[PDB]
RNA sequence: GCCCAUUCGGGUCUUGUAAUUGGAAUGAGUACAAUGUAAAUACCUUAACGAGGAACAAUUGGAGGGCAAGUCUGGUGCCAGC
């Protein structure tokens, strides 16, 4: 009969993860470029502000398919999504949801960094151990757990 | 600003209040009348520590402070918001602790 | 392990030592005793 | 044992002096005992042991020198 | 002065782990020691993203950039082939605090455990060259990297023996 | 602890059994009174049921 | 402790093919196809069965075999039943491609690939004992020229110390494993990507496959063997990704 | 046997501590429920 | 009157030493981290492996 | 084709032997062809060195089966004497190691001389 | 016997208690002397002293317990609370 309760991944501490080294790589989401675009902040140079570290964006298919389907309010944050800075996932799972997409993606891995903004995602992702969330905040973004800030 | 705009304030102890409370270490034991000297006017302070209560005897020149909990107690009385600090010179976590002298 | 030693079952290899020996008389007398 | 070793001397006949810098190397001694120091180098110049002057010292971080 | 900075929340606990971590492995006193070289990665970082978002070839860029990857290397904490600006963007504290004298002689060997290394260069022992340091943060340059020795002043060298040594010669020779 | 002290926290060792009586020796205090009542009590509930 | 003369019991394991050997200390242990010869150094454990007749099981070394260590940690299943055929890239020498051997048994074939020359011949001299292994000296990189002698392998696995590990693996993988088929890579952290570190080049590999059409479903760190390798499992789909 | 009774012995304490974990939650979320209501 | 305090709490760097050499040792309880490798020869894994369990993250 | 191929030209010999002597007095490095195959075997090797004008050459030879099957690179290097030097020793050592360790502080040479090698082959 | 995770689970002598115990290195000090300085202190030097509870005695808070032939309040025995 297997169980299967999955090990602490070897590159975690108690909650320190040493395998964020500094060139990020950070998951964004849907209504954190919306709340970004109705911020007016930028996106790579708002990270950079943030982070003062060089900032990898990625989006999921998943999460791209949630923009596309969020209808003609948000060309502005389609557009501003289709960037060639960034960089594209490949998600592979039945329904395009990007809460359990986003929290399994990064809870399989404890690498990513996760630039969301809505509460049930942040509520999951500070509930499981030693990830960092970003999220925006007045004119600039805001990390909750990285170790170093600054 | 709980009183005027100053931290602390003087203040002569009238009575011990309570001191007929059967259990000790109880709320209703430590308590003391101070009447404050910036207003003149009564206040009921929460001296710590019914052991180190009986220091403080009768117009003992004491010195309040807020009290300020930090969560919700047992059987902890609201109303008194003032506890005791310093008393005639000294403070009395230094008297109860028995470093210092209180002097008289 | 040598050939005088290599016994016919892990009981009896077991038994072979003494550091094993020691250790469960002692420890089986201080349970008898705790028992009583 | 010690030695003595002057820099950046610099002729002066406005006083006639000559004014340097001196670096006094000890390897385990304390210092170099000014009145000692004095003659030594009166010694090696060719001086008084009443017309050499020496004042500014400091003896460096970890001893030495 | 006021070099170290209190970090936006002190009371943490990916926070806490990480100076647990830190000061455990490199051997550190308290928070402060962290919080120093933190503090002046942050600084020196913050003032390379400027660098970085002003355009190429601009004096100001080229010329101060090569000031400030010369300063790096001097120091040592960037390597002789990422010699680039953005590089100075991702750097990291370990690899910045790993320079301190403490763990540069544990490294070097002579010491046995960082905190041996610690406690001996604190009982002025080790000289980089000539010079006696009795003090572990010193963030050792890359040049004189090859002239940690015991000083010839101290019996690890070749001095006269400590006063142990020689007060146990003495009432063990008795 | 919040505002004691050790020698108010002391230990309080517990009083033998007298001499006198020393036959049936072993003074029985509070604990083994309730480790035997709450037996008691449960022998006669399994009696009664 | 294990010293040679003890008396272990041989139980079997959820994965087929392969036993746990409990005595005082316990032993994973395959069930050896030529017995009478170590091939790199192992112990063996020697069971009698009743004409009487004596067959022989192998220890599996994990510090010194990539696959044991996944299997002592535990992975959910591999692929390697005693069945199928098993597809070997970056066979280095005899040292695991044996344990891979007598696990799929006397039926079923390994193919162990291998680029290098002097563990090539130290492969064929090994080969030349068991038979349900194949030989091949040639490049993983390039699955056209040796695309005579195999054909349609059901699991592959994958040891190769290449930063194209994704390439390799998917180009094989399309010329040769089937449908619904296995594939049990083995990353090396350090060895593909020494500036980032452990799960970021995971995580870009594990990346890389399921754009290469393998969907995983397993990743082991297999950490207190190895160090900073993984083992990934994957299916390989080619339809209905999703 | 006497490894069971010292994991149900710090059961014991487990539990304690989660009933005053459990407690200052309750009663801290009944603090903020009526300040989400005081805006009235 | 004071609580008798520790000599492991005076001096700040023997703390910070005498907690990390716990909490390393911790974490040979969460994960299991690599300590050299094969020291000895081969004695067995030495600590038991058990069939019905898997520690292997899988992908949803 | 000979028995002895991936042979350092100059500049990397030169390197790859202050990396040696740096190793030596750091104490990291293992001199001689069977404590060679002996730390390789134990697996602790971050790349091992081998002379290729020893006078049999196969008593070196022996040791690229160990290790391009355990997976770590090796060079040959032109003169015994000069490694003996490099070493740090008075007989000339024909094949030298250089043990894995993440205490050293040479790591950032060593690193840099494996991926040179590792081009190289 | 240890440690970790809402619980049953996981992992480990490579884990704790013992002056059983050994010698090495020191500066706080103390101090000849020299140094600095208008003179003198301090630092920088430095002979001779200077460590086991290194008692040559680091504090300030905070979270929990547990113990009586003891005390007190309440009640639906042997309980609940302070
Ligand atoms: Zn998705």
């Amino acid at each position: 009969l297997t169980r299967n309760i999955p090990q602490v991944s070897s590159a975690l501490f108690f909650q320190y993860n040493q395998a964020i080294k500094p060139p990020y790589q950070v998951l964004i989401d849907t209504n954190f470029i919306n709340f970004s675009i109705q911020k007016k902040v930028d996106i790579v140079r708002g990270m950079m502000d943030c982070l003062l570290a060089k900032c990898n964006p990625l989006i999921t298919d998943c999460v791209m398919a949630e923009l596309e389907k969020l209808g003609p309010k948000y060309r502005i944050a389609l557009k501003l999504a289709r960037d060639p800075r960034i960089k594209r996932l490949s998600c592979s799972h039945k329904g395009t949801y990007a809460n359990d997409c986003l929290v399994h993606r990064v809870l399989q891995h404890k690498c990513y960094i996760v630039a969301t903004n809505d509460a049930g995602l942040k509520q999951r992702i500070r509930k499981i151990p030693g990830i960092p969330l970003m999220s925006v905040g007045g004119h600039a973004y805001v990390i909750e757990k990285l170790p170093d800030v600054f | 600003s709980p009183f005027g705009g100053s931290s602390h304030a003087k203040g002569i102890v009238l009575e011990k209040l309570g001191i007929e409370s059967k259990q000790p270490n109880s709320a209703i034991r430590k308590c003391v009348r101070v009447q404050l000297i910036k207003n003149g006017k009564k206040v009921t302070a929460f001296v710590p520590n019914d052991g180190c209560l009986n220091f403080v005897d009768e117009n003992d020149e004491v010195l309040l402070a807020g009290f300020g909990r930090k969560g919700k107690a047992k059987g902890d009385i609201p109303g008194v918001r003032f506890k005791v600090v310093k008393v005639s010179g000294v403070s009395l976590l230094a008297l109860w602790k028995e470093k210092k002298e209180k002097p008289r | 392990m040598n050939r005088k030693e290599r016994k016919s079952t892990i009981l009896e290899t077991l038994m072979g030592d003494e550091a094993s020996n020691k250790y469960f008389k002692r420890k089986y007398n201080e349970i008898q005793e705790k028992s009583t | 044992a010690v030695t003595i070793r002057t820099r950046k001397v610099i002729s002066n006949p406005l006083l006639a002096r000559k004014q340097f810098v001196v670096d006094v190397l000890h390897p385990n001694r304390a210092n170099v005992s000014k009145d000692e120091l004095r003659e030594k180098l009166a010694e090696v110049y060719k001086a008084e042991k009443d017309a050499v002057s020496v004042f500014g010292f400091r003896t460096q971080f970890g001893g030495g020198k | 002065s006021k070099t170290y900075s209190t970090p936006k929340r002190p009371y943490e606990s990916s926070r806490l782990d990480a100076e647990l971590k830190l000061a455990g492995e490199f051997g550190l006193k308290n928070k402060k020691e962290i919080y120093r070289i933190s503090f002046q990665l942050s600084k020196i970082r913050r003032a390379a993203r400027d660098l970085l978002t002003r355009d190429e070839k601009d004096p100001k860029r080229l010329f101060e950039g090569n000031a400030l990857i010369r300063r790096l290397v001097r120091v040592g904490v960037l390597s002789e082939d990422k010699k680039k600006l953005d590089y100075v963007l991702a750097l990291k504290v370990e690899d910045f605090l790993e320079r301190r004298l403490q763990t540069q002689v544990y490294k070097l060997g002579l010491a046995k455990s960082v905190h041996h290394a610690r406690v001996l260069i604190t009982q002025r022992h080790i000289a980089v060259g000539k010079q006696i340091v009795n003090i572990p943060s010193f963030m050792v340059r890359l040049d004189s990297e090859k002239h940690i020795d015991f000083a010839p002043t101290s019996p690890f060298g070749g001095a006269r023996p400590g006063r142990v040594a020689r007060r146990n010669a003495a009432r063990k020779a008795e | 602890a919040k505002l004691v002290h050790d020698v108010q926290k002391k230990q309080h060792r517990e009083r033998s059994q007298l001499t006198s009586r020393s036959r049936y020796g072993f003074l029985e205090k509070h604990k083994d009174y309730v480790k035997r009542a709450q037996d008691f009590h449960r022998k006669q509930s399994t009696l009664k049921v | 402790g294990a010293r040679g003369g003890a008396k272990v019991v041989i139980e079997p394991h959820r994965h087929a093919g392969v036993y746990i050997a409990r005595g005082k200390e316990d032993l994973l242990v395959t069930k050896n196809m030529a017995p009478g010869e170590s091939v790199y150094g192992e112990k063996r454990i020697s069971v009698e069965e009743p004409p009487p007749t004596k067959v022989e099981y192998r220890v599996w070394n994990p510090f010194r075999s990539k696959l044991a260590a996944g299997i002592m940690g535990g992975l959910d299943e591999l692929f390697i039943a005693p069945g199928k055929k098993v597809l070997y890239l970056g066979a280095a020498s005899g040292t695991s491609v044996s344990h891979v051997s007598d696990v799929v048994g006397p039926e079923g074939v390994v193919y162990a690939v291998e680029f290098s020359h002097r563990p090539g011949r130290e492969l064929i001299s090994m080969a030349k004992k068991r038979p349900n292994i194949i030989p091949i000296i040639e490049d993983a990189r390039h699955p056209q020229k040796y695309r005579m002698l195999i054909g349609m392998v059901d699991c592959v696995f994958a040891d190769v110390a290449q930063p194209d590990q994704a390439r390799i693996i998917a180009l094989n993988s399309h010329m040769f494993l089937k449908d619904q088929g296995g594939v049990v890579i083995s990353i090396k952290a350090n060895c593909i990507d020494s500036t980032v570190d452990a799960e970021t080049v995971f995580a870009r590999e594990v990346q890389k496959l399921r754009e290469e059409r393998i969907k995983p479903l397993e990743q082991l760190t297999l950490e207190p063997y190895e160090r900073d390798h993984c083992i990934v499992v994957g299916r390989y789909m080619r339809s209905g990704l999703k | 046997s006497k490894r069971k009774e010292q994991k149900a012995s710090q059961r014991k304490e487990r539990l304690k501590k989660l009933a005053k974990m459990e407690e200052e939650k309750s009663q801290r979320d009944k603090e903020k429920k009526k300040e989400y209501f005081a805006q009235n | 009157l004071t609580p008798k305090r520790n000599k492991d709490n005076r001096n700040s760097r023997v703390k910070k030493r005498k907690k990390y050499q716990k909490a390393q040792k911790k974490l040979k309880s969460v994960r299991a981290v690599y300590s050299g490798g094969q020291s000895g020869v081969y004695e067995g894994e030495k600590t038991g492996i058990k069939k019905g369990l898997t520690r292997s993250v899988k992908f949803k | 084709n000979p028995k002895a191929f991936p042979l350092a030209d100059a500049a990397l010999t030169q390197q790859i032997l202050d990396v040696v002597q740096q190793a030596a007095n750091l104490r990291q490095l293992k001199k001689g062809a069977n404590e060679a195959t002996k730390t390789l075997n134990r697996g602790i090797s971050e790349f091992i060195i081998m002379a290729a004008d020893c006078e049999p050459i196969e008593i070196l030879l022996h040791l690229p089966l160990l290790c391009e099957d355990k997976n770590v690179p090796y060079v040959f290097v032109p003169s015994r004497v000069a490694l003996g030097r490099a070493c740090g020793v008075s007989r000339p050592v024909i094949a030298a190691s250089i043990t894995t360790n993440d205490a050293s502080a040479i790591k950032t040479q060593i690193y840099a001389v494996k991926d040179k090698i590792e081009t190289l082959l």
